[PDB]
């Protein structure tokens, strides 16, 4: 309606400080290498084809 | 079976188009051919009376 | 008077696969300076 900008960009940065917030907050506090490729971790044997 | 040059009835023929296409869709529009718009911001306006 | 808010503009969409769909939208709106300033009417049967 004959306005002067209208984008999500108003979000966007929003967003983008939120994930900032998150990744600070993420490296720190309870994150500890999630058990993805556990035992024996060494024994990947070619990308672990289990 | 034919024996006299005939060229009317010969398989693989072509086509022969007009090479145009007609349409008589009417796009006059009186009652917006006539003062134009105005435009807004918002998708509900307002005015007095 | 007719409010427009935006032109109408061509606009793609997903492609779904050998879909390939195409969308058109357009937004207007209508406005009237006085209900009272032009008059309207009805036809029917006479007598």
């Amino acid at each position: 309606n004959y306005g002067r900008g209208r984008e999500l960009m108003y979000q966007l940065e929003k967003k983008g400080k939120e994930i900032k917030r998150d990744l600070e907050k993420i490296l720190l506090s309870g994150q500890a290498r999630t058990d993805v490729l556990a035992d024996q971790y060494l024994t990947n044997s070619a990308a672990d084809p289990a | 079976n034919p024996t006299l040059f005939v060229s009317y009835d010969q398989n693989g023929k072509k086509l022969s188009f007009a090479n145009w296409i007609s349409v008589l869709s009417p796009q006059d529009t009186p009652f917006v051919s006539m003062t134009g718009k105005e435009s807004i911001n918002q998708t509900i306006f307002s005015w007095q009376t | 008077t007719q409010m427009v808010l935006r032109a109408p503009k061509r606009t793609e969409l997903a492609k779904d696969g050998s879909y390939e769909k195409w969308m058109i939208e357009m937004e207007v709106g209508l406005r009237h300076r006085n209900p009272y300033a032009s008059g309207v009417l009805f036809t029917a049967a006479g007598k």
